[PDB]
RNA sequence: GCCGUCGCUGGCAGUCGGCAGAGCGAGAAAGAGAGUGGCGCGGACGCUACGCCGCGACGAGUAGGAGGGCCGCUGCGGUG
RNA sequence: UGGAAUGCGAGUGCCUAGUGGGCCACUUUUGGUAAGCAGAACUGGCGCUGCGGGAUGAACCGAACGCCGGGUUAAGGCGCC
RNA sequence: ACGGACCAAGGAGUCUAACACGUGCGCGAGUCGGGGGCUACGAAAGCCGCCGUGGCGCAAUGAAGGUGAAGGCCGGCGGCGCGCCGCCGGCCGAGGUGGGAUCCCGAGGCCUUCCAGUCCGCCGAGGGCGCACCACCGGCCCGUCUCGCCCGCCGCGCCGG
RNA sequence: GGCUAAAUACCGGCACGAGACCGAUAGUCAACAAGUACCGUAAGGGAAAGUUGAAAAGAACUUUGAAGAGAGAGUUCAAG
């Protein structure tokens, strides 16, 4: 094994962004958020905004 | 959230040049577009008899 | 991916996808482009036709910028400025025919492919083809020069 | 969709305050699960060390 | 080292393996290797057979309206026969009608 | 939209379950506990879920109701049926026939408020 | 989490800057806390054991409410000797069974002139912090 | 035994599309619902068309599409693309044009909504026809990708002008042999 | 009889239920269409549609190719 | 009246491994006295291929292979093995 | 014919660069910050547009000097001898033929006692616009050859078109 | 004829931090009294070798035999 292997990897900006708004727009559903395993079973609403 | 990204009309004010990326579909909800008069009307009678 | 790779479903078969009668030996017919001349001229000849020989005049200390001249053609042309100028020209009534400077957008010959739009322009370009000059002319229009 | 509802701010004491804020919408953008993993199993990539 | 110098004995199979399909037989050939002075007063025919179109319609429809006067101008045993009727199901609805009723 | 988290759900969740060639899942409204979008708890606007009583007798009913959709506090309501076996079984089916509330999991609903009874009664 | 760029997070790192230490590192290795009758008196958790103090175990086969004199701190094995913690060998004669310094917990002790320094210096930082904080 | 081939068999049409996206999933769902449960010919195209690789459905042309709907008779019909609808620069007047595709680009969404002609999806075309009447199918050029530029005859062939593979192009780059008449030959 | 592949680019979103009426296998291109005048509250299963179901034909194989592995090994991000 | 019969869905495009030592047989066939020899033509095989027969067997006769029950055959057989 | 007494562990298509095709994804005549700069995990992630220089794509052709990608009809004027040539002012406008998924029209018809009788649908003789693509013929750009006649003007010419 | 910092390089040295690396036939040849033992006249070549248990509590004492070795007994959660 030699130290020149391709480590990092490069995505497009707007790629990037396309996966931002699709991790943000999946974080406002109850399902998507009660089957990757989180308890809230009892908050009063997803978008949970505090003062 | 709006100034970063922005809604599909007003582009996004903090980033140079970015719209929300757009949706390949709208009314996602193919059981109200399944069973819509529309669609029913227009269909041959199920043929589920097993031979 | 390994574990997407070919390698491992070739794990069991002696000749690991290489042959059987012919193995996979090292270098069975030469090093990079060896015997472009003798043992690989069908293919040196089907597929890179003129790979061999000389042709033209040498230039010794060649500097690409002396040749520098990026074109645009007139179906693009009024792509250069912006909306309000080619609909604020159709609008126009008293004949005043907007200012193209092309060396400004970054192109020096203007080379005359697509249709205009019936408006008088005036572009500004460093060199002119024959017909991207006659479409102007045609059209109502006229083609400054610019060192 | 489109309809972009008023989600209500809550105060520090867990009860809802009187402050609303529209749904950004961010919210509505398409949910691409390929795009998200494509994106996350290059970017994590990045952070790694050779050896 | 003599090596087995030349035959053709699966040849005859493998040509057949993937079949032997004579060229693509297409309308409109290409007109390439005619004779140069032919095709050349052929093209010189091609372009200038538009001169003459507004007489070719001239006669075009004067033979379409000469086509009015053209047209306007003309213008096995009894048995297995009558139930091969009676057992159609549109020609025969009449008489299968006729003999429902007839057990009234 | 249901379909659209069903085909985000379908493989990556965390109640989905897979070993020996069968594949169950553990959500909370899930009847017959079984990988499906017609039976999964969490993807529909309307479900039902039939849970044992927390004490020793009866069957709560958890209806999901309409209004309340991205409020998981007040979205979902219970009522626990201490009553014998035949009138329980005819107010859960009173309950989706009459209200015609997601009415193709009734025959369900019905034989897992049966398997609540009978691991309720006393045993052998 | 540690954010001093400085220190080692690493495991076998502070497994061999543990084991390899001097001894007079090996000496606040080597602490105890105090009873929480000194506590409350001291202001003070933990003291480095020293010899002639007296202690009680709380962890292990020799826990107990029975309080003993330190015999000896053993700092090259990690341990100590207490009074009357021992056993008996095959033959007859008794040897002192070793008990770490973080399972037994000191109930008076030995106040030197030195003692006394580390006991106010340890108070004097607890209401520095005490400060700091309120 | 029976003596017949086994050669081509297995039929090598794509039965569903490769890519893994939800939002494609679902138009395939119902597109072929469609197919199946209609005897319209429209939805299985669509449907075989949602199949096809990014390759075989390319992009159209906004002047392209002009063109193609300016033909006489097909007025005050629906523009029907499985590609997407690029913009077209080189075009200074739109029309009001229904169209329904899988992506309208930004700089072309601009165009067509301030001309006044809609933009609508698959679900929207779903159901206002659902047999696809009064629609107008379209495709991009598929021969437009270079690629199709070094297929054919190999170079260096008598009248084979087939683009060769070559690092740059020159005066000193495949120029010489097979290619002058005085240096050897050319075909 | 059973297993599998291929083909039918086959069928099934119609589980349309007291807001009900339970059908599209039948030789013959197309509507169990509209209007316009002469008690007892009841009804199995299904549908991870990447799923389920029905039909036929087929099943050798070195070199080689391709696919599918809820076959296996070690670590990483999540999740049980 | 889609202009003979019978049969069968075809057409097209890229990328491509392995191979480039062959051998046998019916028939024709060249050198050689001939050869389990050297060399060609057509088709079928072995190689890459089991199974029943030929006692045995790369190539001969029958016949080509998912795993099984019943029935019937091929080529070969039916004193005993 | 060669390797092989036995058992355990180790053991052979790897990584980088280039290229080609296929495939998924984002944007799309554009595209990309990879270099640089600004703001524990984090050496990550985010951002820059007057950081898009530059690469590739958007134009080819010639060794080069260089050149560099539809036209037609209409009058009016000069010339040759009814056409053409040039010259000004009009309007029309990006080829065509064959096959061609798809779509469009629709003669006629799709039953319930009997005729007229509208709306909704569906089938359909025949007729159309024709996607992509394929064949063919034209047209356009550069190099080259042949035969020719004309137009341009600050420099009239071994000039330019 | 002459001088000149910064941006630049660093598998040696001192002091550090980390890791989708190997985990004692691997990882340095070397996790251990390793460039040691050993070989060679020399230049040089150059290994194998980690793990009782929480703590030695490392079996007192009795017994056969000259002893090694046993048979009892005891320590330990366990001498398996
Ligand atoms: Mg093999
Ligand atoms: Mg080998
Ligand atoms: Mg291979
Ligand atoms: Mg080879
Ligand atoms: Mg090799
Ligand atoms: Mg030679
Ligand atoms: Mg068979
Ligand atoms: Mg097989
Ligand atoms: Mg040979
Ligand atoms: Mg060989
Ligand atoms: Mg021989
Ligand atoms: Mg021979
Ligand atoms: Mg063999
Ligand atoms: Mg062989
Ligand atoms: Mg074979
Ligand atoms: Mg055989
Ligand atoms: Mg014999
Ligand atoms: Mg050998
Ligand atoms: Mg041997
Ligand atoms: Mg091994
Ligand atoms: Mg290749
Ligand atoms: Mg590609
Ligand atoms: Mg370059
Ligand atoms: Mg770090
Ligand atoms: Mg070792
Ligand atoms: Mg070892
Ligand atoms: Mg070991
Ligand atoms: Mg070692
Ligand atoms: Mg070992």
């Amino acid at each position: 094994t030699k130290t020149w292997r391709r480590w990092h990897r490069r995505v497009n900006t707007t790629q990037k962004r396309y996966a931002i708004c699709s991790a943000l727009a999946a974080s406002a559903l109850p399902a998507l958020v009660m089957s990757k395993g989180h308890r809230i079973e009892e908050v009063p609403e997803l978008p949970l905004v505090v003062e | 959230l709006d100034d970063l990204y922005g809604t599909w009309r007003k582009a996004a004010s903090l980033k140079s040049n970015y719209n929300l990326p757009m949706h390949k579909m709208l009314n996602t909800d193919l059981s109200r577009i399944l069973k819509s008069p529309e669609i029913q009307r227009a269909l041959r009678a199920p043929r589920k008899k097993i031979h | 991916p390994s574990r997407l790779r070919k390698t491992r479903k070739l794990r069991g078969h002696v000749s690991h996808g290489h042959g059987r009668i012919g193995k996979h030996r090292k270098h069975p017919g030469g090093r990079g482009n060896a015997g472009g001349m003798h043992h690989h001229r069908i293919n040196f000849d089907k597929y890179h036709p003129g790979y061999f020989g000389k042709v033209g005049m040498r230039h010794y200390h060649l500097k690409r910028n002396q040749s520098f001249c990026p074109t645009v053609n007139l179906d693009k042309l009024w792509t250069l400025v912006s909306e309000q100028t080619r609909v604020n020209a159709a609008k126009n009534k008293t004949g005043a025919a907007p200012i193209i400077d092309v060396v400004r957008s970054g192109y020096y010959k203007v080379l005359g492919k697509g249709k205009l739009p019936k408006q008088p322009v005036i572009v500004k370009a460093k060199f002119f083809s024959r017909r991207a000059e006659e479409k102007i002319k045609g059209v109502g229009g006229a083609c400054v020069l610019v060192a | 969709a489109c309809a972009r509802p008023l989600i209500s701010v809550y105060s520090e004491k867990g009860e809802s305050s009187g402050k609303n804020v529209t749904l950004p919408a961010v919210f509505k953008a398409p949910i691409r699960p390929d795009i998200v993993n494509f994106v996350h199993t290059n970017l994590r990539k990045n952070n790694r060390q050779p050896y | 080292a003599k090596s087995k110098n030349h035959t053709t004995h699966n040849q005859s199979r493998k040509w057949h393996r993937n079949g032997i399909k004579k060229p693509r037989s297409q309308r409109y050939e290409s007109l390439k290797g005619v004779d140069p002075k032919f095709l050349r007063n052929m093209r010189f025919a091609k372009k200038h057979n538009k001169k003459g179109l507004k007489k070719m319609q001239a006669n075009n429809a004067k033979a379409m309206a000469a086509r009015a006067e053209a047209i306007k101008a003309l213008v096995v045993s009894r048995k297995l026969h009558r139930l091969a009727y009676i057992a159609h199901p549109k020609l025969g609805r009449r008489a299968r009608a006729r003999i429902a009723r007839g057990l009234r | 939209s249901a379909h659209l988290q069903w085909m985000v759900v379908r493989n990556c969740s965390s109640f989905l379950i897979k070993r020996n060639k069968q594949t169950y899942s553990t959500e909370p409204n899930n009847l017959k506990a079984r990988n499906s979008f017609r039976y999964n708890g969490l993807i529909h606007r309307k479900t039902v879920g039939v849970e044992p009583a927390a004490d020793g007798k009866g069957v709560v009913v958890v209806m999901k109701r309409r209004s309340g959709q991205r409020k998981p506090a007040t979205s979902y309501v219970r009522t626990t049926i201490n009553k014998n076996a035949r009138a329980t079984l005819s107010s859960i089916r009173h309950m989706i026939r009459k209200n015609k509330y997601h009415p193709d999991l009734r025959m369900a609903a019905i034989r897992r408020a049966s398997a609540i009874l009978r691991s309720q009664k006393p045993v052998m | 989490m540690k954010f001093n760029p400085f220190v080692t997070s690493d495991r076998s790192k502070n497994r061999k800057r543990h084991f390899n230490a001097p001894s007079h590192i090996r000496r606040k290795i080597m602490s105890s806390p105090l009873s929480k009758e000194l506590r409350q008196k001291y202001n003070v958790r933990s003291m480095p054991i020293r010899k002639d103090d007296e202690v009680q175990v709380v962890r292990g086969h020799y826990k107990g409410q029975q309080i003993g004199k330190v015999v000896q701190v053993y700092r090259k094995k990690y341990v100590i000797y207490i009074e009357r913690v021992q056993r008996e060998k095959a033959n007859g004669t008794t040897v002192h069974v070793g008990i770490h310094p973080s399972k037994v917990v000191i109930t008076r002790l030995k106040l030197d002139k030195d003692r006394k320094k580390i006991l106010e210096r340890k108070a004097k930082s607890r209401q520095v912090g005490k400060e700091k904080g309120k | 035994g029976v003596d017949i081939r086994h050669n081509k068999d297995r039929k090598v049409r794509r039965k569903e599309p490769k890519s893994q996206d939800i939002y494609l999933r679902l138009l395939v769902k119902l597109y072929r619902f469609l197919a199946r449960r209609t005897n319209s010919t429209f939805n299985q195209v669509v449907l075989k068309r949602l199949f096809m690789s990014r390759t075989n459905r390319p992009p159209l042309s906004l002047s392209r599409m002009i063109r193609k709907m300016k033909l006489p008779g097909r007025e005050n019909k629906t523009a029907v693309v499985v590609g997407t609808v690029t913009d077209d620069v080189r075009v200074q007047e739109v029309p009001k044009l229904k169209v329904c595709a899988l992506r309208v680009t930004s700089r072309a969404r601009s165009r067509i909504l301030k001309a006044g002609g809609k933009i609508l999806t698959f679900d929207q075309l779903a159901l206002d026809s659902p047999k696809g009447r009064g629609t107008v199918l379209l495709s991009g050029p598929r021969k437009g990708r270079e690629v199709y530029r070094h297929f054919g005859k190999a170079p260096g062939t008598p009248h084979s002008h087939t683009k060769p593979y070559v690092r740059s192009k020159g005066r000193k780059f495949e120029r010489a042999r097979g290619r002058r008449a005085s240096r050897g030959y050319k075909n």
